[PDB]
């Protein structure tokens, strides 16, 4: 009965070299707890630009983006306490182990790292007992699974996934989307998922089509 | 500070190379520091031991006073009241068994010697214990001092003047050994001078009295300049390395920024990693430094205390921290969108 | 009736952490001069793995890849003399100018860089008189255009484009694929083009659909 | 070499920082090198001028020979034939207007001095021109030397012994100034030694004769040891810096590798960039070094030639090249597939 994210008439304009280019053009999106909303469209339609806006990674050049429960917080503080990022690349820190990839978020949030919680979440993502593995001992799917768990470490209300199945075959990518959908439902997360594989829309509650930076 | 410390664990190779460079520079600085203090005490330990307030010299042509050319006449000594004439000369000492050149200081008979030297000025010459052993001479044996036969009055500890040990003799004996009618070479004043000096006279502080020694200023200054360059080189080495290094972490720093890591967190992480690396390098350099110096302090003049090893060490480490913050400044400007690519 | 590139039953297995991974499984593809062959399929189906194989960037764990006219050459020498790469990202060297992006290839080939050819090619790609621009002053489309021109500097026989329209809107991406088709035909190039946009197959003479590292063929 | 040279032009900032560090270290090395050679002649310039073949010392208790403790008796001198007695002492010189301490060397009367010094041994003392100017003494004036008044026989060139100028006197005069009946402190031998020495006697070559000087060995060794550390520090600094730097170019190197750039090209490119930086740093550092040294060589002993500035400079540059190749070794081990994806 209360939205998590509200993007109202948002637009982003980057300086493309000497000239300017309208990346996002009057985007309007609202996500409620427990929704998985996909964002579909060709490469370069403004999917990633909309995602970065939803993740407070850059302010829109026009329009407003409000994450309820985080009012009165800077962009960085909003990401730290209310958003979990499932980057396109797993973005695992080389020198840390699978379990350490979760604890470091706790540390940057200023809390004593929780080893038990990290192992429970790693098991929830299907890596039970692999907390000691290093990045060299993790497969492509496994790294993406650790990434999902890391987004869940801070217990956010908004989960943003940026094409997390881009380097995974059909089987592995299904598992990740199933995991993403299952986690979205189990923890009442509001999740934006950018994807170009229309085969994954079956797991999403809704989808937005995008072209030339305009949402349809 | 979380990622920074574990980066070091998993990549100890890269840091060992750089930490060794920092350790070498600290080693050189720590050992250069000890050598400059050792040589400084080699030239000034005797005069410093006497702890005079002011020192009256004699000049020619209004030039700067020099211990090699100053003499105090008897009337000149009577002018300055409450003052004792000190004669400083270097000449050849020859015993029945050996010989060498040494410095000879002469003071009025009965003047108490500094606790550094102990005893009191006696008739004849008081030899340093090490010098008496070298010459196979005992108390009461005749020795040739500057072409004159003098009796060894006793043994004493060793102080130095111009890299030579000081033989202490009575003012009368020094005149015979140095072939001078003067009552001394300088005038030591323990209280503040209440008389104005003569055209040929010049009052100087204890520090300036060392500059009247030929080798002291021209050799300590050059050693200090090397130390200044070494401190500068250390600072630049850290800044040069750490700027290139922090650029290497942009990707990992961007990921933490995207996750929500504050600027304060990222800056503490980077500086924390550098501080640990700089600490290791400085500790090893200063550790090896004091050891090599103590191992060498028998062949080369080397003054080794706590402040002469840790003073420079802490200075170098703090210079590195100032340099490190300059190099890590750009950790807070990393755009977090670098992680989405 | 004479192919430029022949990928016959090529397979690639990378060590994926503790286990291995068959990135390409018995791929059979042949490209002839003047063809624009598109390779379509979802992200992670084996398009890029096939591209890297075709570009002599890595040998297959099984099967053979032959570039005719370059037999008896090591992997690196083949790329330098017979292949042009239109990387997914423009991969422009930061410290070089637009024209220098082309000239540096001539320098690495051991020939005095030819500015005339570099300018002619820059004009053909629609960048006439922009040889002085630096990378910071070039837009997405322009950087990709320089990339095409750099691939054409060495007069290759195989032109490989890895989704060169991934960061371009609909208008710009049409222009880029048209340029690829037009240059392929104009210089009798054999071009393999990996693409995820199903709207660009119209510009290709043929297309291969791919899923999980296997090429689908009737 | 194409990309390497243009990387420097467009990003001169970071290279200036490192080149300054390399220049500073070379600056320090250049003056330390010149200072060690300058001080060596400050201790040996006088004896070197005389150019003896062998040198006979006198010891006590079989200890190492020392210039401060050697004396040659008159009969001891008659044993070794074809030998010249050299007396070496340091004492105070006092003129009517000034005084100071200086070294006094004594040789037999009439012995021609080496062309380095010229003139002949005359009765009395031959003073260095600069010392006579300081003391305001002319030819024919009386001066107090070690407690004895002597007439200035004439001026000569300047040589040094133990950081003091050398006053040249006849063997008889030196005995009066040094208060000894001996005919000298050492014996200079121009021919091959054909006499066997006694248990207490010791013959030494010109080099070993310097070890009998108190300050020489203990101070040249320490200066040379510092130079060794400085050369090592320079090599390590470049290797430390260059390893992290080449790791920064992995992406650009991969693109050139992906394009077809040979391994030699990438390695030649990398070393060319490093060689240019090291040349710039060493040239600028050694330039300021020679300038400051020549500007200071009037107040402090500093020997400045072409070999004493460029020898170490070229040595450092070659040390840097060896270090750089060790650091750039991984430029040829970069797979070009890094360019097909994202990093
Ligand atoms: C064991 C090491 C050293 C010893 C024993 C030593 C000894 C001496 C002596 C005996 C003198 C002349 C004073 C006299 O004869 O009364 C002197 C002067 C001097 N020394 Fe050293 N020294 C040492 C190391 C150094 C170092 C490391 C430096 C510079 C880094 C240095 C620079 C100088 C200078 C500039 C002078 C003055 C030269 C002049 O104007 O005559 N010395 N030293």
């Amino acid at each position: 009965a209360a939205p998590v994210l509200s993007i109202t008439n948002a637009s982003v304009v980057y300086p493309d070299g000497i000239s300017t280019v309208t990346a996002l053009d009057s985007a309007n999106v609202e996500i409620f707890p427990g929704e998985l909303v996909a964002i579909v469209g060709e490469s370069g339609s403004g999917k990633s630009t909309l995602l970065s806006i939803a993740g407070f990674l850059q302010e829109p050049t026009s329009g407003t983006v409000t994450l309820h429960g985080a009012e009165g917080l800077d962009a960085t503080s909003t990401r730290r306490e209310h958003i979990g990022f499932v980057f396109q690349q797993p973005n695992l820190l080389g020198s840390l182990t699978a379990r350490e990839q979760l604890l470091i978020t706790d540390h940057l949030r200023g809390i004593k790292p929780r080893k038990d919680r990290a192992d429970e979440l790693l098991a929830r993502v299907g890596l039970k007992g692999l907390g000691g593995r290093r990045v060299a001992q993790l497969s492509g799917g496994q790294r993406q699974r650790v990434n999902i768990a890391r987004a869940l470490m801070g217990n956010p209300q908004l989960l943003l996934a940026d094409e997390p199945t881009s380097a995974l075959d059909a089987r592995l990518s299904k598992e990740i989307v199933e995991l993403l959908r299952d986690v979205t439902k189990e923890f009442a997360l509001a999740t934006l998922m950018v994807t170009h594989d229309r085969s994954q829309l079956a797991y999403a509650d809704r989808f937005v089509e995008m072209a030339d930076g305009k949402a349809l | 500070m979380f990622l920074g410390i574990r980066d070091i664990r998993a990549a100890a190779g890269r840091f060992a190379l750089i930490a060794s460079v920092v350790g070498l520079i600290t080693l050189l600085i720590v050992m250069l520091t000890g050598l400059t203090q050792g040589l400084g005490k080699q030239n000034t330990s005797a005069i410093e031991a006497l702890a005079p307030h002011s020192v009256v010299f004699t000049t020619a042509g209004g030039s700067s006073p020099e211990f090699t050319s100053s003499e105090i006449s008897e009337q000149q000594a009577e002018r300055w009241k409450d003052s004792t004439p000190l004669g400083v000369s270097q000449t050849r000492i020859e015993s029945d068994q050996n010989a060498n050149t040494t410095a000879v200081m002469g003071l009025p008979e009965g003047t108490p010697l500094p606790d550094s030297v102990g005893g009191f000025i006696e008739q004849g010459a008081l030899l340093p214990a090490e010098l008496a052993d070298f010459l196979h001479v005992r108390a009461g044996d005749h020795i040739t001092l500057g072409g004159a036969t003098v009796t060894v009055a006793g043994t004493v500890k060793t102080e130095n003047y111009s890299h030579t040990p000081v033989v202490w003799v009575d003012t009368a004996t020094w005149q015979l050994v140095s072939h001078t009618k003067a009552v001394g070479t300088v005038l030591l004043l323990n209280q503040e001078p209440t008389i104005q000096p003569q055209d040929n006279e010049v009052v100087t502080d204890l520090k300036g009295a060392f500059q009247a020694m030929p080798a002291y200023k021209s050799e300590r200054s050059s050693l200090l300049s090397m130390q200044a360059f070494l401190y500068i080189i250390s600072a630049l080495v850290t800044v040069a390395f750490l700027t290139v290094w922090t650029l290497q972490r942009t990707r990992d720093i961007a990921v933490l920024a995207a996750l929500g890591a504050s600027k304060r967190y990222l800056l503490i992480d980077a500086l924390g990693q550098a501080a640990i690396i700089l600490a290791a390098g400085v500790a090893l350099g200063a550790g090896i430094g004091a050891l090599l110096g103590w191992l060498i302090a028998g062949s080369v003049p080397f003054s080794l205390g706590w402040v002469s090893v840790l003073g420079p060490a802490l200075g170098i480490w703090l210079l590195g921290l100032i340099g490190a913050t300059i190099a890590v400044r750009n950790v807070t400007k990393v755009d977090p969108q670098i992680a989405l690519g």
